[PDB]
């Protein structure tokens, strides 16, 4: 009934999700309702811009995908997954999708804006997080994966770049570009090199255990300041991952190392998160013996770090990108491919 | 040191996702 209060929450969470999953929100705004301010992210998989919604004056982060470019990258089904999943989920540590729409040329997903920036930014600059600091963030990802995995979702891109820091110092997971709802096994080669579980690299069928492996990587990176497996090129990273060996900094506590040995376990029959006890093997480990799990969910734990507020609209925590116009063709592109978006 | 090796590497910036 400790773990059974958890089940009452998770069964209600599931009812809520299934309603939206089976009946997704569609066409809830239009481009010319937003003022474009700044590009705060780019990449092969679209771009992200700070925008202001005119009728409210709220700031949001607007993801823009070129439909023709999605097709070329063979990410149609993955993009349909991203939007359908994000419009259906509701958890304190997931970024909220406020609007979605499309025009002749692009797809748009408008999320709440987090002026605080990504964890990546802050972690690289500070160098490393203390164990208590690492633990606070890791507890939020533990709860988030509990949530997601109970909905049959695998997330598949855990890394500091995808975690935003809010105004209270708590985390928000963004970018669901590889998230998928799957019972049983799946096979797609996706993720980021440093975070991939051995089973992905070896093209085996895999499951939600790959998210628990990635948690191992993240905790390590947070607490060490560098990842457990690094080299100059991906192929050298994969050799290290599939070797079975991992070295821990001397400042790592004996409880942290033991947690990590169990998350970064090549043998799926022994990896924490994947066994008969599930998430509780993680939640009840000695490293999290001080962690009040409900207090974390309710955001009543004091955060180790709160980013400096410079206003709504401030972009000081993001880098500078080349501004590219939003072309909207007069002919509809890829209508059938993205009909459900 | 391991830290010095990381900081001198080509993979200290934001990392891109892979795909097939």
């Amino acid at each position: 009934s400790e773990q059974e209060s958890v089940k009452e929450f998770l069964a209600k969470a599931k009812e809520d999700f299934l309603k939206k999953w089976e009946n997704p929100a569609q066409n809830t705004a239009h481009l010319d309702q937003f003022e474009r301010i700044k590009t705060i992210g780019t990449g092969s998989f679209g771009r992200v811009m700070l925008v202001k919604h005119m009728e409210t004056g709220n700031h949001y982060a607007m993801k823009i995908l070129d439909k023709q470019k999605v097709v070329k990258l063979k990410q149609i089904e993955h993009t349909l997954n991203e939007k359908r999943i994000l419009q259906a989920v509701n958890f304190p540590f997931l970024v909220k999708l406020e609007f979605s729409f499309k025009d002749n040329s692009n797809l748009y997903m408008v999320m709440e804006y987090m002026p605080g920036g990504d964890m990546f930014s802050h972690l690289r600059r500070i160098g490393r997080f203390s164990e208590p600091h690492a633990r606070f963030y890791a507890a939020q990802i533990v709860l988030t994966f509990e949530y997601l995995h109970s909905l049959d979702l695998i997330y598949r891109d855990l890394k500091p770049e995808n975690l935003l820091i809010d105004q209270q110092g708590y985390i928000k997971v963004a970018d669901f570009g590889f998230a998928k709802r799957v019972k049983g096994r799946t096979w797609t080669l996706c993720g980021t090199p440093e975070y991939l579980a051995p089973e992905i690299i070896l093209s085996k069928g895999y499951n939600k255990a790959v998210d628990w492996w990635a948690l191992g990587v993240l905790i390590y990176e947070m607490a060490a300041g560098y990842p457990p497996f690094f080299a100059d090129q991906p192929i050298q990273i994969y050799e290290k991952i599939v070797s079975g060996k991992v070295r821990f900094p001397s400042h790592f506590s004996s409880d942290l190392k033991d947690l990590l040995r169990n998350l970064l376990q090549v043998d799926l029959t022994k990896r924490f998160g994947n066994l008969k006890n599930g998430v509780n093997d993680i939640k009840n480990h000695k490293w999290f013996a001080t962690t009040d799990w409900i207090a974390i969910y309710q955001r009543k734990v004091e955060a180790p770090f709160i980013p400096k507020f410079k206003g709504p609209g401030d972009t000081s925590n993001f880098d500078d990108y080349e501004e590219e116009e939003i072309r909207v063709s007069i002919n509809e592109k890829c209508g059938k491919e993205f009909s459900e978006f | 040191t391991t830290y010095a090796d990381f900081i001198a590497s080509g993979r200290t910036g934001r990392r891109n996702a892979i795909h097939d």
